[PDB]
């Protein structure tokens, strides 16, 4: 039901997810729950669904 | 009046049968008593109809007091009856299901039993036919269900006593030709005390019945229900898994004429009061089990 | 007092001049202590039963510390009324108020109260002050005061206060209680869930004596029982209900108060807070059944 | 483990055993998986060439 | 395993029994807590929560 | 705009998104009912 939002780490990206029912898989960098980055606050894509937006490192 | 009537009391065969008659009298488009055959003893065995038209309409039988002894059913059926009348045109779930279903109320299916806890033995839970130094059948037995099977006893002494053949007992033969001559009986609920149990079929037979998962959802919710109220606490299965294995019972015999809701409450208590539940807990006990008896009802309609 | 209606919910005025009606009727039984003025101004009243005697072992009973709570306050007027109905007739109940007094105290938090009648039906905890209003007299005191199961947010339910006795509907109960110094039980009336708890609320460690309240327990919730079958279930606080660190018998119990419980009254959620006037009788009735029995076994 | 539903002229007798099984003084006893009310009272074990617990209730 | 919590929220308690997953931050102040009669009697059915699942079920505070 | 819950007091009965219901009765914010004679709404702003 609720939505677990998740903070992820690549070398080119930082990514926010929001998911139902599931989690940012490996390939989605270091990810770990964390609040809602600030610039993440639209379309759910997918055990469950998730959420996203990036911002690029350089 | 059935108004200044004392709901929480218990009362003996007359005065059940008077409060019939008050409660015909004054709801006579509502209710009326029908005389279904007379008990071995001769008593008039009564069943009050609910209903507002139609003819024929489908039913929801409720039998109590079919074991004598067994007083908060009685005295439950009476507050029963007089809900019903307090509730139509009121509650609209109720009003809905009357509005289309008529209900048939047995408050005394035992009547020469329930003379004889009051007269002679409190605990007496038979019939009283002597087909004489062991008196009386069980009229939970006497069903033409798994009739003389396992739960049953071929001993006139002892309480399970099946008798001679199924239906043996006008108490009982009387409700199944009543049920079969009606022919849209479409639940069928037999009350009985004690243990705070809600079963369906079978007790014959460790073998499940074709609709156990409906009729364990429903009587999930109806325990539900029940509960939500004073918070008592019941179990619901299967009669042979629950309580023990009853051979010859009314719902084994009700669903296999293709009744589908058929259920057995086991009402107050588990035991420390058992058979001689104080009058305090008569209308506790109707009001909560009413709301189980609806949630079946509702599911029904 | 005979006149008065015990199946009907009283406002704090009706409840207070019903104090001096039974005060009235009952003067070598029952006098009117106030221990405190409320936040709001209010006088906290405590009702002394008694037969004499100078610092009789003494039963406390505490009811509406939350305000919301009106089963509670409805069964505080009911129990009053039957303490002078059932003193010379009940051998049992005069056996207990020959040897110990009880003190009564029917509204713990009048402020609350007050507000339930005029603003908010479903307040619970006391009207100081912040625009947050309020704090829960039950998180208040010095009972692993500011634990687990308090909240240190003002606008929350559990709010502990600023510092244990902080309120004066508990600081007015504290005095009072540790002044006497002869308390036997203690005996915290809530709604609702249907509970009789003992200590901790606070702690998962066992008290001493948890193995006799208990037995207690079992006994007074079997005695309550019998009515009209209503059941409870018994345990700690912590176990049983959830953590509440700041709570009136995990006070008492450490106050070497042995027969510290915390009664959970009718119902179990259908109406909830909200329960029906028809309901307050029967609730009182089975309730003093189980006080009863614990008074019995603290004599 | 070895449970029995154990039928008498007045009451039903439930016994979960172990290295024993329910003596003929017992009743008519069917094995039989324990029903809830068993569970529920059928709480102290007693020597019994092993040892049961058993609980009754009335035909109800 | 099964894991039980009890998450207090500013106006109530809710219970969980959980699968694979914990109360998220969303459910309050959550404390591993053995599950309480009213907890067990009311947290019934699974529902899918974060990679696992969890049955809750709250009470206000009494 | 997020969920607040309500309890109304014949019946007691709300959960509401951007309203809060309207004297509906004896209402004040509370916890979601554990059900959600005397019957119970199940009701829901907007
Ligand atoms: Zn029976
Ligand atoms: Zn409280």
């Amino acid at each position: 039901t609720p939505d677990e939002s998740f903070l992820c780490y690549q070398p080119d990206q930082v990514c926010a997810f929001i998911c139902r029912g599931a989690a940012p898989l490996p390939s989605e960098g270091e990810c770990n729950p964390h609040p809602t980055a600030p610039w993440a606050r639209v379309e759910w894509v997918p055990t469950g669904q998730c959420r996203t937006t990036c911002i690029p490192y350089v | 009046s059935t108004n200044t009537f004392n709901y929480a009391t218990y009362h003996t065969l007359d005065e059940i049968y008077d409060f019939m008659d008050l409660l015909v009298a004054e709801h006579p488009q509502l209710v009326s008593k029908l005389q279904i055959g007379r008990s071995y003893e001769g008593r008039p065995i009564y069943v009050l109809k609910f209903s507002t038209g139609g003819s024929n309409r489908p039913a929801i039988w409720i039998d109590l007091g079919i074991h004598s002894r067994e007083w908060i059913t009685q005295a439950t059926g009476v507050w029963f009856a007089k809900k019903f009348t307090e509730d139509y045109g009121q509650d609209p779930s109720f009003t809905a299901i009357l509005d289309s279903m008529d209900i048939f109320l047995e408050i005394v299916t035992n009547p020469d039993g329930f003379a004889f806890t009051h007269s002679q033995n409190r605990l007496w839970r038979k019939t009283r036919s002597v087909t004489s130094l062991c008196v009386g059948v069980d009229a939970n037995r006497n069903w033409d269900a798994g009739f003389g099977k396992a739960g049953a006893s071929s001993s006139p002494c002892s309480e399970t006593y099946h008798g001679k053949y199924a239906n043996s007992e006008v108490e009982v033969k009387s409700i199944v030709d009543f049920v079969k001559d009606h022919g849209n009986f479409k639940a069928f609920l037999s009350i009985h005390s004690y243990s705070q149990l809600l079963l369906y079929p079978y007790g014959y037979t460790t073998q499940s019945i074709p609709d156990k998962t409906e009729l364990n959802q429903v009587a999930k919710s109806a325990v539900a229900a029940l509960k939500s109220l004073y918070g008592t606490s019941y179990k619901y299965g299967s009669i042979i898994t629950t309580i023990y294995q009853a051979s010859g019972g009314s719902i084994d015999w009700s669903y296999n004429q293709g009744i589908k809701y058929s259920f057995t409450f086991e009402l107050r208590d588990t035991g420390r009061y058992g058979f001689l539940l104080p009058a305090s807990q008569i209308i506790p006990t109707a009001q909560e089990t009413w709301l189980g008896v609806l949630t079946i009802m509702e599911h029904t309609v």
